[PDB]
């Protein structure tokens, strides 16, 4: 808002995986529910790049487990993709729709099941 | 495409009508045969017309299906590239700090 | 019956198959034209078809490379974790 | 046996008496000749009135076909032989016959240009 | 060959078909609409037909009551000559 | 009415001319069939039209036959009625002059 | 013998001596898994140069085609090896073949969105 | 020509076999080659109804063998046609046309032919 060339260097160090960097621009009042302009925000970022604790500490900081990029991937979506396990976990426990759907309509287990990931797929049915 | 009315130089008016009677009479049975042959075939056309709505669908759907593979293949082509990228860092230190 | 009747009772069933023939051809008509309509769409189909052909290969050729390319990157990933498992025990 | 053959001429020449005698000798009204002609037929074609008479009083029949398809009707016409027409039909000659060629009585008239016949061959019975 | 050569071979055989498909697609054409002139005359036939097979029988029927009449006259020709020939006798 | 160039989402460069080289091969053979079966009806329709001029011509004749026997026909019925006139002359003179 | 089945991981893992161990004990230059890959094709699909290199130089199929139709020129051009194409090139690798899917290496590069890989594959040789 | 009723009176004698009528009106200067409407001479006329001296004075009066009705038949062909044999020959012997043909085409020949008239056509082969 009142200029996010903070939020712009948070989620670059999302990216970078970068922890303490993170912890000192979230002090600085970077606003964790930043977004790139292909729409992504820090934790979709840190999902993409499989950067756990960093997530751990953005939903600690009430970054949204339901952001949508701009094709409408969501951080579930991109750790299901590449197959990070412990990121989606957390992100389920934090409250991400497992029946979240990109602009194609595929949901997580769809890309679980198109990948043919045998462990993310029963860890996505296990829920309500 | 018939005979007209008393196509006649001389006088056959009996014959003239049982005639042309009997010639519109078959005519009938011809055209009968051809709506027939037109329903019976409306007929096998509708059955191929019915495929229609099928392969609009087939098509609708692998398009999609497409659009949705692509956008997860360039996706992981980035992350390929990226990991790619990193043991390139990863073995460059083995060779500096072996 | 009298010749004067059979001349009237061919006049009038002849009456018959004319009108019937007039209405019989009608009917044709509506069925030439139409079934015109319908090989105007019959042509849509092989072009349907075959373009409905040309998408499905055209996934599944994609999966196939994607398919290919989520286990290289779970191979990728995972010498970057051998990696970096030796790169830190080399402290 | 040829008790007919004589009839045939009988009736073709106009031979009143001769006729009679040979129905005596029970000679069938019915004869034919090479052609297909009956009595009747011959007894039309040259306006024998009386000798029609007594053959339709005889059992002979009125609407024979000559090998051509020709009645006595059709002779008749042909000919303007309009008495012969007139008692033709009174004893219940088919009008509406035809011969091979499709003709009827009617049709053989107005081919001759017979503004009569015409008008009472329209006096349809 | 070379890659880069059965890419040209194709395009340039491609062509052949292409090409060769509407000087083959323009014969069709002329022999369809020729194909519908022939047609619009074979409906003439029985049309035709019919007509001269009325007027053979036309011919036919005429012929045979001419043929008739011919004697019929030689017929009474010579009636009237025998008694004419009475007649004169009856002086 | 054809698959048109390219109709593809994923780049299928040789495969499309392949492909297309292939399907307007068969389709020549196709269009070959056409070409048979449409010169070889053209074929059976020239032995139809060859006899138009003749029933063209039988019509003709027929009808100049019958113009020509009819005029006759009219003649001779002049005569048969003139002739049957002159009879009734000669048997109503020998009831007169029996 | 399982030589080769020894010899795929060898070429898999990168294991550089073991290929030439197992060369040296005549194991198939084109022995095939279960996919129907080639030493060859494991080798490209892992970035592994210099073991591409002793197996073409020991009579290995440059066109090997897998089960699905192949080729270690795909698989490299797939995952963005420029330089498995370079020398699977080099030594006369059919850059227009295609697997069974239809796809060429150029195409697979297209797909990729590789833009030079693109215009390297386009000095067609 | 000045006052043709001549003509008409002997048209009218031609046909009603009126011999010394014809005789009489040839004196008076009537016109042998005279015309009804449809087209007859006095020569067509006798030839028609069959009167054979009448021919035989006309023809004798320089009526023409080969004067056409309206129809374009000679009195060869109405002799031809009514079976009228020794009329015919006279008329032959004077000269008729026996190619001569009516507007339908019909010569005499094809007359007796369309009769069958045995005798009428061998009396037309036997000459040039």
């Amino acid at each position: 808002h009142h200029g996010s060339d903070l939020g712009k260097k948070l989620l670059e160090a999302a990216r970078a995986g970068q922890d303490d960097e993170v912890r000192i621009l979230m002090a600085n009042g970077a606003d964790v529910n930043a977004n790139d302009r292909k729409g992504n925000t820090p934790l979709h970022l840190a999902a993409d790049y499989d950067h756990l604790e960093i997530v751990e500490v953005l939903l600690k900081h009430g970054a949204d487990v339901n952001a949508h990029d701009n094709d409408g991937s969501t951080p579930l979506h991109l750790a299901a993709l590449f197959g990070h396990l412990e990121i989606v976990e957390v992100l389920l426990k934090h409250g991400a729709d497992v029946n979240a759907q990109d602009k194609f309509g595929k949901t997580a287990f769809d890309i679980s099941i198109d990948n043919g990931n045998e462990d993310l797929a029963e860890i996505l049915q296990k829920l309500n | 495409g018939l005979v007209p009315r008393g196509s006649h130089m001389a006088s056959m008016q009996l014959e003239d009508l049982r005639q042309q009677l009997q010639q519109a009479e078959e005519a009938l049975v011809a055209k009968q045969e051809l709506i027939d042959k037109l329903k019976e075939e409306a007929e096998q056309h509708k059955i191929v017309m019915e495929t229609v709505p099928v392969l609009k669908a087939q098509a609708d759907i692998y398009k999609a299906d497409f659009q949705a593979e692509r956008h997860a293949r360039e996706k992981l082509v980035e992350k390929k590239e990226y990991l790619q990228e990193q043991l390139e860092q990863l073995q460059r230190e083995f060779n500096k700090l072996k």
